[PDB]
């Protein structure tokens, strides 16, 4: 909204992120499977469906506009001219705060109450992509024997758990080869 | 934890190092993978077992 | 009034009513739609999309009801939250 409002330059959505830790061990440089974590799902789903979601979302803005419409009447049986313009102030924030709870609720955290959509497939169904919509991985790509196994074996596991599509890789942009390691 | 406190304070075991974490190796990334996947007693020892693990009666 | 705990308790009350009213319409055309494996992942979706609803409600009214109030400051929403001011 504010990048909107100023007229920013809008390079991207950050729709993910995380941070996690491996396990018990005695190595403190060795990588791990820790950020494993942002694919989890259960699976033993029309939330992940986005006509529901609207459809939800819809009925409740319909609802939160009746809620105003009742609270400016009961304003008006409450510096008269002072005190009405700070309780329609009120209303008008609050209402505009329904609004934005409900699209919150119903587009950007659907799915953190969820456990069958993980992190990764809600933040990336929040703008209706799925899975295979993750063309590109930016891999750490450290050059190092440990990193670059360890981070590719996560980044297919969870790209499997998604249910990515057999035959639909991640393009890999390992720019360390580059750039150097900072 | 009155119990522990003292037995730890006494026995100087008040820090006790996890040698291994409650999944273990094979069944790690399934416990990373299942967000309701929870520890249970097994061995005197809170672990993951695979039963609990993408199962039914967690959902 | 956002700043009195019984307009935010009346607030959430009849916004919970309203959430019942909907988990209520939600089984009903759950009704209409593995018959009973199909039925207990849907009604456990509605389930805890209700509790979710409920959830953000009580967080709107009762936890965050000062984060866009300009009058109401960080510290003392913070305290008005658990009905205590700044004195």
């Amino acid at each position: 909204d504010l990048a909107l409002k100023m007229g920013v330059p809008i390079h991207a959505v950050l729709a993910m992120t995380a941070t996690a830790t491996d396990k018990i061990g005695r190595s403190v440089p060795a990588p791990g499977k820790g950020i494993l974590t942002t694919a989890r799902e259960h699976h033993g789903s029309p939330l992940l469906n986005i006509k529901y979601r609207k459809r939800q979302l819809n009925k409740r803005l319909e609802q939160i506009k009746s809620w105003e419409e009742t609270e400016l009447s009961y304003l008006q049986e409450e510096s008269m001219h002072e005190f009405l313009k700070e309780r329609t102030e009120e209303v008008y924030r609050e209402s505009k705060r329904q609004v934005s709870d409900a699209k919150k609720q119903w587009g950007n955290s659907f799915y953190k109450s969820d456990p069958r959509i993980a992190p990764l497939r809600g933040a990336l169904a929040a703008f209706n992509l799925t899975i295979d919509d993750i063309g590109v991985a930016s891999f750490h790509g450290t050059s190092t024997v440990a990193n670059d196994k360890n981070e590719s074996a996560t980044i297919n596991n969870m790209m499997k758990h998604l249910g990515r599509s057999e035959g639909n890789p991640v393009f890999g942009v390992f720019q360390k080869y580059l750039t150097g390691h900072p | 934890t009155y119990r522990y406190m003292h037995n730890a304070i006494t026995r100087n075991t008040m820090f006790v190092a996890k040698d291994k974490a409650p999944y273990s190796d094979e069944l790690e990334q399934p416990v990373y993978l299942d967000p309701l996947a929870r520890v249970e007693e097994n061995k005197k020892k809170l672990v993951f077992s695979d039963k609990t693990i993408q199962s039914n009666q967690s959902y």
